[PDB]
RNA sequence: CGUUUUCAUUAAUCAAGAACGAAAGUUAGGGGAUCGAAGAUGAUCAGAUACCGUCGUAGUCUUAACCAUAAACUAUGCCGACUAGGGAUCGGGUGGUGUUUUUUUAAUGACCCACUCGGCACCUUACGAGAAAUCAAAGUCUUUGGGUUCUGGGGGGAGUAU
């Protein structure tokens, strides 16, 4: 696929890996 | 090393004077010709003939020196230097090429048209640039009636001349051909005007 | 070329370069005495003056300063020296 | 590699150049980039002109013109105008006809 | 090249461009030998007797050879004008 | 008969010129392999290399020969010819024949005893050909020509016995390997070694002592 | 199509390049020349060779054709750059400019002289 | 001078720089990370031995379509399972 | 800006040598230029040069006979034992034969030669064959 | 650039550190014509969450403050030296019993010719380099050393996890 929109769908997976662990710190 | 006698005559002067061999090209001017005079103003950079003849003599021993006269190759292929070469190879050995040169004459053999000499003049060294680019492959010296723009790669010994000619080209042919003619030839002494006739070499009719 | 004499070069060759890229460097500037024939005496202004050069006695001008050369004011008389 | 020593085109010494947009599908390209000609041609076809002058006071009075310069991409210039594309070799001239 | 006891071996010692006292190789196509006749008295130039230079492929390759035989001929005598060592 | 063309062949069939000191002098171009068949007669081949090339064609391959070979005697002499032809025996024999074409000779000297007869290079040598650089330093008696096996036929028909080699690229490609070796022997008369400093009164070519046996009727 | 090979072309050419006289003008004459002095193994292409010599003939009745010399045309062309008018310094004194002026004065002896004063 | 300092008192900028490319060889970054007393099944160790727990059938991904013949094996001096190839024409029938 | 004027020198000097000419004049002139090219012409590899002097630095114009292959500098003047002339003479010389390896020692500026012969050791400055 | 002014090594490149940094974006006013992520619609299409058409929010603009990324490209660090032929051009200067502007000769400006530094570039070659494309630098390198900074080490995993 192309380039930025793997960078924009790894930007949307930390977004979301954000968002779980900051509901357990 | 020259005797008393191969200096520039009076008579050669008015000849070469009448025949515009001085007037060269314009402000276009490349580096590795020193046989300028003085540019006229106006553009032109007028040649020092003096220089021309002392090249010119030079020229016709380097001519003359060849043991056969016929693997010396004449080359033209402007029409202002076709009738030149070729009343240059009447007089004298000298084989002609007026006109289509056909790569290959030099290199590499078996071709109807190979020529294998010892020596390439050539009237212009741009529009002859394939006899010269293949000389060089075959170690010959050119020799080669460069004007003041004309390039100088791969030519040994040039005369400083006008090819914009109509008359200096053929005047200058005609002059190698009267001095190699002088040097080892059925020739004459000091003055001796040659009765062959300047302007037997010329372009005609248009 | 390939064979040339770098020590002893053509004056006409000398005289067209820079100042800096001669053989030795030095400068094509000069100095020249000037007198404004309503005074008697002379002063010595420099080629490329760059100053508003007056007279001794009669202050008026001599030379007012350009991008190069100093521009004599048109009613002067200078010798280079 | 580079398929041009002058890039997309003529842009050495500044870094950017202002756009002005292709007048086919406004595509917004750069003004040294674009593909530049000016179209000068009558307001009349030359069939017109002689119906016209006859039907005019003032005897043909001027025939006047009309001025404009046509910026393209490198698309729509293709896709119509300056195009065909050019040996490698052929590519380097830059005289019009 | 010689040896222990005197002998000359390496066959062939090469020419030298005199223009540029470089070894002019085997495979040097574009290096030439210019041989001009020796001239007498009144003309009618010595067959078989010559003054003769080599040029190597580099002389002729960057122009040079022109003025390098102005220069090389002037200095023999075969010329006494067109080369001047002040450029 | 031979009955050659290009007046060098017509001095070397007249036996006019002798030896190959005379063509490697004055820098004569050799066109005719008999030139050197007959001023090189104990010459060996080796075929160093055959492999397929292909062409794509609109049906199918075209796929001929490449032939590397290296010629050379043993006393100071290699040529190095690399042929494509459709069959591998024809590819051979013009490879024979450029490899004789190119003959060229091989300045070796010592490592630096005087003593009899040399046996290395002269001087440090390279030689490169599309990316393989191969440089050939003297070495002392007796190591050998420390080398690749392609790279130690070429300087083993050559006649050199002790060298050292180094070699920088992708030397797997023979082609590009045996060419840049092949440089670097024949550059070793082009270094201008101190003893060659004597200058010599540049003899006349031989084309010109016997003009009149060349220029064919 | 009726553009003719090159073994008519080549062949007509040879024809006419030793065979210049004898080799008029016309078709049916042309036609039995090329039966006489050359052996052509059909009727077909001996009539195409005959009827290109004829064409031939046509264009070089009216000045030359580039290629084809067979005695005459080298003949002619041989005693026509064999030329009179000559030239001269007949026509008055050597005109010449200022500079070329200061070139023979700076090497050479008295020639005729009349400068010019030619600029931008 | 491309690239690097020569001067002679930069030896530092030439240690700390060469140490500091090092990291980009896989040897030494192995070497010197412990990749073989952490990681990879063994100690570092030569050889290991272990206990069999089942025989697999392992499929030859792409070409050589065959059943290479394996068997899972747990290590005594870590637990690790670990697939190991019986290799010869039989020799499954000699591993139980 | 300018860190070594001898690497300038013999950089002039070898391009002049590469192309042909019989001249060079050197922009820097220092006393290390005028002891490596005195050397230089005791080996015969230069013809005469000349120290023009300007009120300044100083220039050179050094004539060139084609005896020179490459001269060069060792631009770090590592500091050589005698022991490792060997190695420098081996590192970078075409042959044990010819050719110069020249160092700087307090018994003055030498090839390796000279300095096997005197016993005297130093730093390098460069080579020349 | 000019300079026969001054000081006299004060310099070159740079971990850490600092200023500036397109667009989009963010915060708070102002502004909001145009175009216009989102959105709503009309067709197309097998479907059309698209291309094409219409309308239009944030945005586009500005003030104060953030952000610190771009194919931020010449995908070419910076300083210095040398090596090649050409003609254009921009800025400065020098020369011309040169043109133009008449007032009557001038004077300036513009131009022309020649030279000169300093730029943005270009053209032809290749001595040279290169894996080649190509390159007056990507040359002056196995004949390897002018000074210095940063970066890389098979492809992924991954600019991911921590």
């Amino acid at each position: 696929m192309r380039a930025k929109w793997r960078k924009k769908r790894t930007r949307r997976l930390k977004r979301k890996r954000r968002k779980v662990r900051a509901r357990s710190k | 090393s020259l005797p008393a006698t191969f200096d520039l005559t009076p008579e050669d002067a008015q000849l070469l004077l009448a025949a515009n061999t001085h007037l060269g090209a314009r402000n276009v001017q490349v580096h590795q010709e020193p046989y300028v005079f003085n540019a006229r103003p106006d553009g032109v950079h007028v040649i020092n003939v003096g220089k021309t003849w002392e090249k010119l003599v030079l020229a016709a021993r380097i001519i003359a020196a060849i043991p056969n006269p016929e693997d010396v190759v004449a080359i033209s292929s402007r029409t202002f230097g076709q009738r030149a070469v070729l009343k240059f190879a009447a007089h004298t050995g000298a084989t002609p090429i007026a006109g289509r040169f056909t790569p290959g004459s030099f290199t590499n053999y078996i071709t109807r048209s190979f020529k294998e000499p010892r020596l390439v003049i050539v009237t212009d060294p741009r529009s002859d640039a394939q006899a010269i680019k293949e000389a060089s492959y075959v170690n010959i010296p050119v020799i080669a009636l460069t004007d003041l723009d004309s390039p100088s790669e791969f030519v040994d010994v040039a005369i400083p001349c006008n090819n914009r000619g109509k008359h200096s080209i053929g005047l200058i042919w005609y002059l190698l051909a009267r001095e190699v003619l002088r040097l080892r030839g059925a020739l004459v002494d000091r003055t001796q005007p040659w009765s062959i006739m300047p302007d037997l070499y010329f372009y005609r009719d248009p | 070329v390939l064979v040339q004499d770098l020590l002893h070069p053509t004056a006409a060759s000398e005289a067209r370069k820079h100042k800096l890229k001669t053989l030795v460097q030095g400068p094509r500037s000069y100095f020249l005495d000037v007198k404004c024939p309503g005074c008697l005496n002379i002063t010595t202004v420099f080629s490329h003056a760059q100053t508003a050069v007056t007279c001794e006695s009669c202050s008026t001008i001599l030379c007012t300063p350009t991008g190069g050369k100093a521009k004599l004011s048109e009613g002067t008389s200078f010798r280079r020296k | 590699p580079k398929k041009r020593a002058s890039n997309g085109r003529n842009k050495k010494g500044r870094g950017h150049v202002k756009p002005v947009r292709c007048v086919n599908c406004s595509k917004s390209i750069p003004k040294d980039k674009a593909i530049k000609r000016m179209a000068i041609r009558n307001i009349v076809e030359a069939a017109a002109v002689r119906d016209l002058s006859e039907a005019s006071v003032y005897p043909e009075y001027a025939l006047p013109k009309t001025y404009n310069k046509l910026h393209y991409c490198v698309s729509c210039a293709i896709h119509a105008r300056i195009v065909r594309v050019r040996s490698r070799e052929d590519r380097k001239n830059r005289a019009p006809p | 090249m010689e040896n222990d006891k005197g002998q000359l071996v390496e066959l062939y010692v090469p020419r030298k461009c005199s223009a540029t006292n470089r070894i002019i190789k085997a495979d040097d196509h574009a290096s030439v030998q210019i041989n001009v006749a020796k001239v007498d008295e009144e003309g009618r130039a010595i067959p078989g007797e010559y003054v003769t230079y080599a040029l190597s492929g580099y002389v002729r390759s960057r122009g040079e050879s022109d003025d390098s035989l102005n220069r090389l001929a002037q200095n023999d005598g075969l010329l006494k004008n067109v080369w001047s060592y002040s450029r | 008969g031979w009955v050659p063309v290009t007046k060098l062949g017509r001095l070397v069939k007249a036996g006019k010129i002798t030896t190959i000191e005379e063509i490697f002098l004055h820098s004569l171009p050799v066109k005719e392999f008999q030139i050197i068949d007959t001023l090189l007669p104990g010459l060996q081949d080796e075929v160093m290399n055959i492999k397929p090339v292909q062409k794509q064609t609109r049906a199918g391959q075209r796929t001929r020969f490449k032939a590397v070979v290296v010629v050379g005697d043993s006393n100071g002499h290699v040529g190095l010819g690399i042929k494509t032809a459709k069959e591998v025996a024809g590819a051979i024999r013009a490879g024979i024949i450029i490899a004789k074409l190119s003959v060229i000779p091989i300045r070796r000297g010592y490592w630096g005893t005087n003593l009899g007869q040399p046996h290395s290079l002269a001087t440090k040598t390279t030689g490169k050909c599309g990316s393989v650089t191969v440089r050939l330093i003297p070495a002392p008696r007796g190591s050998g020509i420390v080398a690749s096996p392609a790279v130690k036929k070429l300087l083993q028909l050559a006649g050199v016995e002790d060298v050292y080699t180094q070699s920088n690229g992708k030397t797997r490609t023979l082609e590009n390997t045996l060419k840049a070796a092949f440089v670097a022997i024949g550059n070793t008369y082009g270094f201008l070694t101190p003893n060659l400093w004597a200058e010599q009164p540049l003899p006349v070519s031989p084309l010109d002592i016997y003009s009149d046996e060349a220029s064919a009727q | 199509g009726r553009v003719r090979t090159k073994t008519v072309k080549r062949a007509s050419k040879a024809l006419i390049e030793r065979y210049y006289p004898k080799l008029t003008l016309d078709f049916q004459t042309n036609k039995r020349l090329c039966d006489e002095i050359a052996t052509i193994q059909s009727k077909r292409l001996r009539n195409k060779i005959a009827g290109y010599t004829t064409h031939l003939m046509k264009r070089i009745q009216k000045g030359p054709v580039r290629g084809i010399s067979f005695k005459l045309q080298e003949e002619e062309r041989e005693r026509k750059d064999q030329y009179v008018p000559e030239v001269s310094r007949s026509n008055g004194v050597l005109n010449v400019d200022n500079q070329t002026s200061d070139l023979v004065k700076s090497l050479g002896l008295k020639l005729p002289l009349s400068v010019i004063n030619v600029s931008a | 001078g491309k690239g690097k300092p020569r001067g002679l008192n930069s030896a530092r900028k030439l240690r700390v720089h060469r140490r500091n490319n090092r990291w980009a060889e896989n040897n030494y970054k192995k070497r010197l990370l412990g990749t073989a007393f952490k990681s990879s099944p063994f100690g570092g160790s030569s050889h290991a031995k272990g206990i069999v727990l089942e025989k697999l059938g392992i499929e030859s991904k792409q070409p050589n379509s065959a059943i290479r013949k394996c068997v899972r094996v747990q290590l005594i001096k870590n637990g690790k399972k670990v697939t190991a190839f019986v290799p010869n024409d039989g020799c499954l029938n000699f591993v139980d | 800006t300018r860190s070594s004027v001898l690497a300038d020198a013999l950089n002039a000097i070898n391009n002049a040598e590469k192309t042909g000419k019989r001249q060079v004049l050197i922009r820097p002139s220092s006393k290390v230029i005028i002891k490596f090219l005195q050397v230089m012409q005791k080996h015969g590899y230069i013809g005469e040069f000349e120290y023009i002097d300007d009120h300044r630095s100083g220039k050179i114009v050094v004539q060139l006979n084609g005896r020179l292959n490459k001269c060069g500098v060792i631009s770090p003047r590592f500091n050589v034992k005698i022991g490792d002339i060997e190695k420098w003479t081996a590192n970078l010389l075409p042959a044990r034969q010819f050719g110069y390896v020249i160092l700087t020692t307090s018994a003055g500026i030498m090839d390796h030669e000279e300095a096997r012969r005197k016993h005297v050791s130093g730093k390098i400055l460069g080579f020349v064959y």
